[PDB]
RNA sequence: UUAUGUAUUUACUGACCU
């Protein structure tokens, strides 16, 4: 995300699998991470959609509910035509909070 | 054009 | 300030062309790409012509295009790879007549990048995968399948990435239901860029590489990788599996090579050069086209060298392995971008410059006479297999499809004294180049002539039965002559024919089976074989006015009005209705039309009255002589017509100045009168038949045909004069047509090219015409022709004589000096066989004064061998008197890459007497190529290149008067408004320069901030300058309101001038605009900037009047970017903002696709606009009606 | 008088977070 600067994206080739967002993060854009003007569906790679990882949230990794989208401001900057935006690592937040 | 709202009759006039 | 783009005659040059069963039937279709346009063409086999069926604007650059057939499939899907990061697979739906987008998958950022794929596109021949690949580093494989709804599906993109790797071409290796393989010519360059010795990048030969897709393992592996002992440029698929020896031919400079992996030894065949063609100092020879063909017995390849010499390559294999390849000189056509040989034996060639062609293949195979050679015959000493070029033997020309690409220079001028202006166009590359004159009318071609004396009023066209075509008679009357001529040969005045009645006649028609009605003073005739006339027409007195006939039913009037019908009996003779209205007089015209069904009355009555009124009356027996719906007209109609034109009955009145087009439906009459104008003599509306349907020829000062070409209502004029009448025509002398004269003669006409907008007429030229000027006294064109790599014909004659010399010198003892003489006096047409190419750095050039009426070389002046013209201006000096002058900027030894001129010249000519010839005056030298000449205040201004010099005449040579040296890189354009100079740099921009009267200085006082690469420009105001660039944009640079000129002459502002000018539009066109001109295309219209691009297209930029129009069309196209996205996926706002962001220009080619959606979308947009879709289509064609065609 | 290194509060940022 933009808030947690240590989160890294997957960035491999985007397949045909449509991204999903959890119930806690519905309406969030994936890159600019806002709520308004969703314009373009999320296509995620086949390694980040395999088996146990199907229909899972792009950001949280929770169980997905609705489809994921990019903003218009991510679309017209063509930040959707890079790799798949599946946030891979879980780092330094929601880990120490689990230990707290 | 017309009298009520100056709409274009465009020649069209009917009963 | 606020503009609006429209294309008038959209682009015609073809870059890619593919063929296949796109409709889904047995017959085949061509799909071509005009670059920005994607078109479907049907090669109509029986008549041989080529008909366009659909043309869409994809708003991208179609970087590659390829059709594929799904495994066990009927229809082929088109596959488009573009500047968007999108593969997009299209299906031609014939029903709705549009390209249904099947799928659209995103794989990288957009624009014509280097890394993301889209440039090269290969497909598996069975139809299971498709590879889209870039010029560097990355390739993608999609796996195509079909699922249970017989529907196409696409997997995730497989990856075939390979770093530091060029790709020259990629192709589908046929393997019959095996793992699909793709072959590509690669090159790895990392050791070529690591070693500064330079030789490591000199021995870095290509590799043929095969990518095999493990469908079992779902990834792409480099299977084979074999180097090449020469650099191949493109590959050709060989069919295989069961059909042939599966592999890839490799075309290359002077070679063709069959390679196939595993076991085939590499088969080399050196490319046949011509016998002793005079274009080779040292130059190789490549192919440019492939054109495979699978004739269900064997397979062959119609390859093509770069001159145009088509070869018939046939693989003849003794084993399952290949044995040896062999080829022969098939034929020669102009050089093509792509070929599609067709089953049913056609050959379509798409010349990249000039006209496209469709040939019928006459002698396929051609295995009878010709000296064919092969690969594996032990021939040494280079090529050693020659061929003598020859005219056509294997092909016959059938269709010449027209194109304006490349429009190199253009003028809007009215030189031929016609009312509307004309487009004078330079066109073509090389010996196929042409000046082309374009008008707005239609191709009115006369096939026969007669000379009808007196002053005839009218003509009518009638047959024996409804079933024939000969059209047995043709009647012509003015007051008292009937003259019902025989239609065929020996057309001459008639005696009392089998249909003739009396002399003073006024109408005719076929009413019954063979029963004619002819009308005169004692009107009623009814004549089938016996002259069964019953001529009453006497309500006491009145006997002549206003005939109005149909095929089954009649309504005629007398002085009075709503009157008699005078029908017939369906088994017998005529009768009448005695129910009359008698209508206080008021009649100028009546007209009707009849339907193809109807065992009843089955028509509608329209009458036009002397008062400012028309009237429609339904005369069905229930509700007879009872008026139905009312009218409005300003002055007087003088004409009426009813017609049906689609596949709503289109009521066409005409008044004495303007014309209308209503939309009368049969029970209810919702009129909706479309309007348009036509001296202004009263128009006359005559229903004729073209192409299969009917239309109205409405006639005035000039004639106007109003025909519905795919429901578009082209109201296009005619190229002939005024003709005062019209009627239909059919005969075996010419199948359909129009006989149309009320003035002193008689013409049988044909309207041949009927879809298009412009009338091309071409005047052929020798070389590539750079630009031309217009001698304004006694209008004549003065053209400079210039071509790199070309001989001037003095060197052609010297080179031919030299060839003859060494052919009679090289051991002639044993003999044939016949060969040298026959070589000297047999001159091949260079427009047919390709011009010879003079190595490098040679430059042919001539100067041609030409009549723009007949198109004849009124004067021709050659130049020397390397002395190439670049700029021309006619002018009239001030120090000398009235006499004209011609200034021609010439360069010498230019060599254009790397650029090293040897300094140029400026020739001065006098252009005596009327302008018909051209006397030399003097020859001044100059130290860099004078690429811009411009008359200014009785002198000239010459851009030497970084140097702007004023000049004046001397009797020895030209004399400079000023000079400037602060203008940047290179001059390419100079235009003046008077007291100001606009200097177009070749790289930066427009530079304003002031010229002083008291001094002689040239002071730069304004420039622009953007680098632009300006190609041409035009002045619009005293301040603004509209210009265009090499990349495709159009800028308009308006000076700020202050910018005081008075600057007398060290810091600049940003390393430039001080008053930075500013930009008030940027717009992308996709093609290089080469001619911008401010003009008015239709009298009664308005000014509009006209751009003529390089790829043949012609467009306009149109200002908006008021902010309601601007805001309306802005919301229209802002809705259409949402509802109607472009075909390639290329985002329309980000196509028009390709290099610079768009500003204040509304793309009206997106707007005029409002008329191309299904009416659900149209109702969504129109109620989102709060209008109705006919109201929006009216408002949307008003602008094209007003400013343009 | 710009300035460092640190012990060190106070303010402030990211629609950060059950
Ligand atoms: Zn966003
Ligand atoms: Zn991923
Ligand atoms: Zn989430």
């Amino acid at each position: 995300a933009k808030h947690h600067p240590d989160l890294i994206f997957c960035r491999k080739q985007a397949g045909v699998a449509i991204g999903r967002l959890c119930e806690k993060c519905d309406g969030k854009c994936v890159i600019c991470d806002s709520y308004v003007r969703p314009c373009t569906l999320v296509r995620i790679c086949d390694e980040c959609n395999y088996g146990s990882y199907q229909g899972r949230c792009v950001i949280c990794g929770g169980p997905g509910v609705s489809d994921a989208y990019y903003c218009k401001e991510c679309t017209i900057q063509e930040k959707d035509r890079d790799g798949c935006p599946k946030i891979v690592n879980l780092g330094s937040s929601k880990t120490d909070l689990f230990y707290e | 054009r017309c009298y009520v709202c100056d709409q274009q009759t465009n020649g069209v006039f009917n009963p | 300030m606020f503009l609006y783009n429209l294309t008038l005659q959209r682009a015609t040059g073809i870059s890619f062309a593919i063929h296949g069963n796109f409709s889904g039937t047995k017959q085949q279709e061509i799909v071509v790409s005009r670059g920005k346009i994607l078109e479907l063409l049907r090669p109509d086999p029986n008549t041989g012509k080529v008909h366009t069926l659909l043309t869409v604007e994809v708003f991208g650059v179609i970087r590659s295009l390829m059709a594929f057939r799904l495994t066990g499939g009927t229809k082929d899907y088109i596959v488009v790879g573009s500047d968007s990061g999108r593969i997009v697979i299209l299906e031609y739906q014939p029903s709705k007549n549009m390209f249904e987008k099947i799928h659209q998958e995103t794989f990288g950022k957009s624009g014509c990048r280097r890394i993301v794929p889209g440039q090269f596109l290969a497909v598996d021949p069975k139809g299971r995968a498709v590879m889209i690949s870039a010029i560097e580093k990355q390739k993608l494989v999609y796996i195509l399948n079909r699922d249970a709804a017989a529907r196409l599906t696409i997997s995730s993109p497989l990856e075939a990435h390979k770093a530091n790797t060029l790709v020259y071409h990629v192709v589908g290796v046929d393997v019959g239901f095996e793992n699909p393989m793709f072959a590509c010519l690669e090159m790895d360059y990392e050791e070529a860029d690591n070693d500064p010795t330079g030789e490591a990048a000199a021995n870095t030969q290509q590799t043929l590489t095969f990518y095999e897709l493990d469908l079992g393992l779902n990834h792409v592996v480099r299977k084979y990788s074999e180097p090449l002992e020469e650099h191949g440029n493109f590959l050709i698929t060989v069919p295989g599996g069961s059909d042939g020896p599966s592999g890839v031919l490799i075309c290359s400079e002077n070679y063709i090579t069959y390679k196939n992996f595993g076991d085939q030894p590499d088969i080399r065949c050196p490319i046949p050069r011509r016998r002793n063609d005079l274009d080779d100092p040292e130059r190789g020879m490549i192919f440019v086209c492939s054109a495979t063909h699978k004739t269900k017995s064997m397979f062959f390849f119609l390859a093509q060298t770069e001159q145009g010499d088509i070869f018939k390559i046939t693989l003849e294999t003794d084993e399952d392995m290949v044995t040896e390849i062999r080829l022969k000189y098939f034929d020669t056509v102009p050089v093509a971008a792509a070929m599609c040989v067709l089953k049913t034996g056609f050959l379509f060639v798409a010349s990249e410059f000039g006209n496209h062609y469709l040939y019928q293949i006459a002698h396929l195979g051609d295995d009878d006479e010709e000296p064919e050679f092969s690969s594996a015959m032990p021939l040494e000493e280079g090529d050693t297999f020659f061929f003598q070029p020859r005219p056509l033997k294997n092909l016959v020309l059938v269709d010449e499809l027209d194109s304006l690409s490349p429009i190199l220079f253009c003028q809007i001028a009215d030189l031929a004294n016609e009312d509307t202006p004309q487009l004078y166009v330079a066109c073509g590359r090389g010996p196929r180049s042409s000046l082309r004159v374009l008008r707005h009318g239609l191709e009115v071609s006369e096939m026969a002539v007669s000379e009808l004396p007196g002053n005839p009023n009218a003509v009518w066209t009638v047959r024996r039965h409804i079933e024939d075509e000969f059209d047995a008679y043709i009647i012509v009357s003015f007051v008292n002559a009937t003259l019902v001529l025989s239609i065929g040969e020996t057309v001459e005045e008639v005696t009392d024919s089998g249909f003739l009645g009396t002399t003073p006649t006024l109408s005719c028609s076929l009413l019954g089976d063979d029963a004619l009605v002819q009308v005169y003073p004692d009107g009623i005739r009814h004549i089938r074989a016996d002259k069964r006339v019953n001529e009453w027409k006497t309500p006491g007195k009145k006997t002549i006015v206003k005939c109005a006939v149909n095929q089954r039913q009649v309504v005629i009037a007398l002085t009075g009005g709503e009157l008699v019908y005078f029908e017939m009996d369906p088994s017998g003779q005529l009768n009448e209705y005695t129910e009359r209205k008698e209508m206080s007089a008021d009649v100028v015209c009546m007209s009707l039309a009849n339907v193809p069904p109807g065992e009843q009355r089955s028509r509608f009555l329209a009458v036009g009255l002397v008062d400012n009124t028309v009237r429609i009356i339904s005369l069905d027996p229930s509700d007879c002589l009872q008026p139905l719906s009312m009218q409005a007209l300003p002055a007087q109609p003088e004409s009426l017509c009813i017609v049906e034109m689609g596949g709503f009955l289109y009521l066409n009145i005409g008044l004495q100045n303007g014309v209308l087009l209503r939309t009368v439906l049969d029970p209810v009459t919702g009129d909706l009168s479309d309007t348009r104008t036509r001296g202004s003599r009263p128009v006359k509306l005559f229903r004729v038949r073209m192409q299969g349907q009917e239309a109205v020829l409405a006639m005035s000062s000039r004639s106007w045909l109003s025909y519905s070409y795919q429901s578009r209502f082209h109201l296009t004029p005619l190229s002939y004069e005024t003709l005062e009448f019209a009627s239909g025509f059919a005969s075996e002398q010419c199948p359909e047509g129009i006989v149309a004269i009320s003035t002193n003669t008689l013409r049988i006409l044909a309207l041949e090219k009927l879809g298009a907008v412009f009338n091309q007429v071409a005047f052929p030229l020798q070389y590539t015409p750079r630009k031309f000027v217009i001698h304004p006294e006694s209008n004549n064109l003065i053209i400079i022709e210039t071509d790199h790599n070309a001989y001037t014909e003095a060197t052609k004659a010297q080179r031919k004589q030299q060839m003859a010399e060494e052919m009679v010198e090289a051991a002639g003892e044993d003999l044939a000096a016949e060969m040298a003489a026959a070589f000297l006096n047999e001159n091949l047409p260079e427009s047919i066989f390709g011009a010879p190419k003079a190595g490098n750095g040679q430059w042919a050039s001539v100067i041609r004064v030409m009549n723009p009426i007949q198109g004849n070389t009124l004067d021709l002046v050659q130049l020397e061998q390397n002395e190439a013209a670049f700029s021309v201006a006619v002018c009239r000096f001030s120090n000398t008197g009235e006499d004209w002058y011609v200034l021609v900027g010439v360069a010498k030894d230019l060599i254009l890459n790397p650029r090293s001129v040897a300094g140029g010249f400026v020739y001065t000519y006098k252009l005596v007497n009327n302008g018909e010839k051209l006397e030399f005056l003097h020859k001044t030298p100059v130290e860099e190529v004078p690429a811009a000449i411009a008359p200014f205040q009785g002198r000239v201004l010459i851009g030497v290149g970084k140097l702007l010099r004023v000049y004046d005449l001397g009797k020895k040579k030209l004399l400079r008067k000023c000079e400037n040296k602060h203008i940047a890189n290179y001059i390419s354009g100079i235009q003046t408004i008077g007291h100001r100079v606009i200097v177009s740099d070749v790289q930066e921009s427009f530079i304003w320069v002031r010229y002083k009267r008291n001094e002689n200085q040239l002071i730069i006082f304004a420039d622009d901030t953007y680098p632009r690469w300006v190609t041409t420009a035009s002045l619009l105001d005293y301040d603004t300058v509209a210009g265009a660039d090499k990349f495709g944009n159009i800028c308009v640079v308006r000076l700020p309101p202050n910018t005081n000129d008075e600057v007398d002459e060290d810091r600049g502002l940003l390393n430039g001038a001080s008053q930075k000018a500013e930009v008030i539009m940027n717009y992308h066109v996709g093609e290089t605009v080469l001619s911008l001109q401010k003009t008015t295309l239709i009298p009664g219209g308005s000014e509009s900037l006209v751009y003529t691009t390089l790829s043949g297209g012609i467009g306009i930029l149109v200002p908006f009047t008021s902010h309601e129009d601007h805001d309306f069309f802005q919301h229209v196209e802002m809705h259409l970017r949402s509802e109607h996205p472009p075909l390639c996926g290329r985002d329309h706002l980000s196509f028009r903002s390709y290099y610079f962001p768009v500003k204040n220009v509304i793309d009206g080619d997106l707007c005029e696709q409002f008329n191309s959606m299904e009416p659900n979308k149209q109702k969504n947009v129109s109620e989102e606009l709060d209008r109705t879709p006919p109201e929006v289509s009216k408002k949307l064609e008003d602008i094209r009606t007003r400013y343009a065609f």
